[PDB]
RNA sequence: CUUUAAAUCCUUUAACGAGGAUCCAUUGGAGGGCAAGUCUGGUGCCAGCAGCCGCGGUAAUUCCAGCUCCAAUAGCGUAUAUUAAAGUUGCUGCAGUUAAAAAGCUCGUAGUUGGAUCUUGGGAGCGGCCG
C-alpha cells in the first residue's frame, strides 16, 4: 500500500533482423547527416511514425461520418500541424501516410539551430544545445531531442547568461585574463 | 558493333516506326532479341545477381561442374524480368543470366489500397505464384508501410516499382529459384485478372505489321 | 478443420485436446516426468561439489580428450557429469570445492563431441571462472 | 483506372477475347488479331475495311475456336442464318 | 541560498575545476546464417573452438597472442520458463496411394447436419424511370 506511480513503455523498438546492409547503411546516413548519436535515436523516431501510421489506419478502416472518427481526425490533424510536419494547405486524414522519417527528424531544436544560422556545424549546434546557451520565450534548454512547435520559432536566441549573448566574459577568457594580468602585473 | 535485325521487329524498331513497347505487349507479340530492350528502355534498368550456385555431374573420371546464375533485372518504374543460365564458367553464365532477363520481360500494373488518390503505389488485388511447392502471396497494403517480405522479393519488388506490399509463404523457401520463380509468377499474373475497371469493350487498333509491311515487303524479303 | 457444423464443440474440444497431448513438445512440458527426471528440479543454475575428475573422450569426426568434472549437487544429491568448459582450467578446480553447475544450451540435451554431459561449470568457489581465465582476479586458497 | 483528377493512370489498355470475354497477357503466345474481310456490296470486291476478331490460348487450346469463329461471323452477318 | 518535522536529493549561485582532456568505454565477435582480414608469430588430431554444419594430420582466412576490423554502446554476453516465427496442433488455416497417418467389413443408440414451398404491387408529390 504506497502512493507510486508505476507507469512506464518502451520508446524505441529493435528490427527483426539485426545483421543485413541496406537500413543500417541508411540510417548511419540519417545519423551522419542530421548529427545524431546513436540508433535508438532513429528507432524512437520510426516507433513513434509506426504509432501514427497504426492510429491513422485504426481512424481510416471506420466508415465516414462517424464522429468519434471525425474528433480524432481532426484533433491528429491539428497536432501534426502544430508541430510542423503538416501543412495547413493539405489537411485530410490520407496524407498522414505519406510522411517520412526525415520529416520527423527535421523539427528537431538541433537541425532547427542547425538552420538557423546561429551554429556554425550540426556538431557545435548539439554541442550548444547540451551548453546551456539557447533560450526560447526566455527559457534555457539542455537537450537536443526536443520537438519545436511551428509558433514557438521566432524567439530562439542565446540566454542572457551567454558570452555570445552579451554579458560575462567565459571562465577560459577570465583565466587567461588573470593570468596576463599576472604576469604583466 | 552496331546491330542488325533478325526478324522484322528489329527492323521496325530500328527505323522509327514503333512508337514504344507496350503496343508490343498489347499485342502479346513474343520479343526474341534482347538489345530491343536495350533501345527502348534506357538507363533506369539495373541489373543484380541472386545467387551462383553451382551442379555437377557423375562419370567415371570426376564430377563436371557447371555454374547456374540467376539474375533478375527491371527498371524501379515498371517493367520485371528473370533470367536462368547454366554455362561453363561464371562470367558467361552471368552474361546469358542477363541477356535472358532482358528477354523474359513481363509488366506490372499498380493499383491502390481503399482510398483512390494520387499515384499507384501497391498491387491491386491478391495474386498469387506457383511452381514447385513455393505460393507466394501478394497482399495489398497501406501506404508507405514499405514491403513486408523475405529480401529477394524485397529486391524484386522495388525493382517492380511496387512500394507497399504484403507477402505470405509456403513450403520449401529455402530453394532460392523455386521461390523466385514463384513470386514472377505471382507478380507476372497482375495484368492477368479480370476487374471492373476492365469491363470498356475496347477497339481493336491496327497491327504495326499491318501498317508498316508496305515498307518490310521491299526492305527484306 | 472437418466437423464444419454450427451446434458441435464437444468433438472439437476433445479432438485438439487429444491431437495436442499427441504432441512431443506439450507432452515434455506439462508431465511430471521430465520436471522429475531434471536433475535441477526446475532450476536454472545449482551449486555442488567435487568428488572426482574424469575426462570423456571425443566422437568420431573429430579426435580429442575433453577434460570433465564429475559433481554431487547439494540441493538433491545426485550425480551428474558436468564439464569444464575453457582451456587450461582443470588446474584451477581441486577436490572438495564449491562450484557452480549451468546448463549447456540445448535445453537438457548431448550437446556436440561429448558424449553424454549436457551441463557445465560457470562459477568455482564463489569466484566467475571468466576472470580466473583472463586473469583480473585471483582464486581465494 | 479512372482517378481524381480525371487522368487516365492506364500505361498500356489490354484487348480482351471476343469468345468467352477473357484478357490476353503479355506473354501468351497463343493468341490471333484475326482480320475478316467482307465483301464489295455490287457485285464481288473489296472495299478495304476490316472485321477484326480476336481469341485467347485456352479457347484453342480446348479446341473450340471454329465454332467460336462461326459465332462471331453469324454476330456480324458474315455468315447467314440458315448454315 | 533553497528544500524538509530538521536535513540529504534537485534548481539557483559566489571562489575553484581540462589539451597527449591520463577527467583513459567497455561487452561479445570476424568460414556459411552473420555485419567484419585468405595480416603476422606459436602447438601442428595434442591443446582447444564450435547454439547447427564443422575447423585442428607442418603454408589453421575457425586454436592460442599482437595489429587491423565490425555490432550495440553505459551497456553487453550465457543458462533456464515462455511467446511470435509454427500454415510443425491448422476455427480463420495442416495431412492420411508411395514421406508419419482410412479400423477387415456391415448394421447400430447417443452426437452433428438435413430437399422445395405460405405477400405480391401501386398511388398524390418532392424532379428532369429512379435516390
Amino acid at each position: 500500500p504506497v502512493a507510486r506511480s508505476w507507469v512506464c513503455r518502451k520508446t524505441y523498438v529493435t528490427p527483426r533482423r539485426p545483421f543485413e546492409k541496406s537500413r543500417l547503411d541508411q540510417e548511419l546516413k540519417l545519423i551522419g547527416e542530421y548529427g545524431l548519436r546513436n540508433k535508438r535515436e532513429v528507432w524512437r523516431v520510426k516507433f513513434t511514425l509506426a504509432k501514427i501510421r497504426k492510429a491513422a489506419r485504426e481512424l481510416l478502416t471506420l466508415d465516414e461520418k462517424d464522429p468519434r472518427r471525425l474528433f480524432e481526425g481532426n484533433a491528429l490533424l491539428r497536432r501534426l500541424v502544430r508541430i510542423g510536419v503538416l501543412d495547413e494547405g493539405k489537411m485530410k486524414l490520407d496524407y498522414i501516410l505519406g510522411l517520412k522519417i526525415e520529416d520527423f527528424l527535421e523539427r528537431r531544436l538541433q537541425t532547427q539551430v542547425f538552420k538557423l544560422g546561429l551554429a556554425k556545424s550540426i556538431h557545435h549546434a548539439r554541442v550548444l544545445i547540451r551548453q546551456r546557451h539557447i533560450r526560447v520565450r526566455k527559457q534555457v534548454v539542455n537537450i537536443p531531442s526536443f520537438i519545436v512547435r511551428l509558433d514557438s520559432q521566432k524567439h530562439i536566441d542565446f540566454s542572457l547568461r551567454s558570452p555570445y549573448g552579451g554579458g560575462r566574459p567565459g571562465r577560459v577568457k577570465r583565466k587567461n585574463a588573470k593570468k596576463g594580468q599576472g604576469g604583466a602585473g | 558493333k552496331e546491330w542488325l535485325p533478325v526478324t522484322k521487329l528489329g527492323r521496325l524498331v530500328k527505323d522509327m516506326k514503333i512508337k514504344s513497347l507496350e503496343e508490343i505487349y498489347l499485342f502479346s507479340l513474343p520479343i526474341k532479341e534482347s538489345e530491343i530492350i536495350d533501345f527502348f528502355l534506357g538507363a533506369s534498368l539495373k541489373d543484380e545477381v541472386l545467387k551462383i550456385m553451382p551442379v555437377q555431374k557423375q562419370t567415371r573420371a570426376g564430377q563436371r561442374t557447371r555454374f547456374k546464375a540467376f539474375v533478375a533485372i527491371g527498371d524501379y518504374n515498371g517493367h520485371v524480368g528473370l533470367g536462368v543460365k547454366c554455362s561453363k564458367e561464371v562470367a558467361t553464365a552471368i552474361r546469358g543470366a542477363i541477356i535472358l532477363a532482358k528477354l523474359s520481360i513481363v509488366p506490372v500494373r499498380r493499383g491502390y489500397w481503399g482510398n483512390k488518390i494520387g499515384k499507384p503505389h501497391t498491387v491491386p488485388c491478391k495474386v498469387t505464384g506457383r511452381c514447385g511447392s513455393v505460393l507466394v502471396r501478394l497482399i495489398p497494403a497501406p501506404r508507405g508501410t514499405g514491403i513486408v517480405s523475405a529480401p529477394v522479393p524485397k529486391k524484386l519488388l522495388m525493382m517492380a516499382g511496387i512500394d507497399d506490399c504484403y507477402t505470405s509463404a509456403r513450403g520449401c523457401t529455402a530453394t532460392l529459384g523455386n521461390f523466385a520463380k514463384a513470386t514472377f509468377d505471382a507478380i507476372s499474373k497482375t495484368y492477368s485478372y479480370l476487374t471492373p475497371d476492365l469491363w470498356k469493350e475496347t477497339v481493336f487498333t491496327k497491327s504495326p505489321y499491318q501498317e508498316f509491311t508496305d515498307h518490310l515487303v521491299k526492305t527484306h524479303t | 478443420g472437418k466437423c464444419r457444423g454450427l451446434r458441435t464443440a464437444r468433438k472439437l474440444r476433445s479432438h485438439r485436446r487429444d491431437q495436442k497431448w499427441h504432441d512431443k513438445q506439450y507432452k515434455k512440458a506439462h508431465l511430471g516426468t521430465a520436471l522429475k527426471a531434471n536433475p535441477f528440479g526446475g532450476a536454472s543454475h545449482a551449486k555442488g561439489i567435487v568428488l572426482e575428475k574424469v575426462g570423456v573422450e571425443a566422437k568420431q569426426p573429430n579426435s580429442a580428450i575433453r577434460k570433465c568434472v564429475r559433481v554431487q549437487l547439494i540441493k538433491n544429491g545426485k550425480k551428474i557429469t558436468a564439464f569444464v568448459p575453457n582451456d587450461g582450467c582443470l588446474n584451477f578446480i581441486e577436490e572438495n570445492d564449491e562450484v557452480l553447475v549451468a546448463g549447456f544450451g540445448r535445453k537438457g540435451h548431448a550437446v556436440g563431441d561429448i558424449p553424454g554431459v549436457r551441463f557445465k561449470v560457470v562459477k568455482v568457489a564463489n569466484v566467475s571462472l571468466l576472470a580466473l581465465y583472463k586473469g583480473k582476479k585471483e582464486r581465494p586458497r | 483506372m479512372q482517378n481524381d483528377a480525371g487522368e487516365f493512370v492506364d500505361l498500356y489498355v489490354p484487348r480482351k477475347c471476343s469468345a468467352s470475354n477473357r484478357i490476353i497477357g503479355a506473354k501468351d503466345h497463343a493468341s490471333i488479331q484475326m482480320n475478316v474481310a467482307e465483301v464489295d456490296k455490287v457485285t464481288g470486291r473489296f472495299n478495304g475495311q476490316f472485321k477484326t476478331y480476336a481469341i485467347c490460348g485456352a479457347i484453342r487450346r480446348m479446341g473450340e475456336s471454329d465454332d467460336s469463329i462461326l459465332r462471331l461471323a453469324k454476330a456480324d452477318g458474315i455468315v447467314s442464318k440458315n448454315f
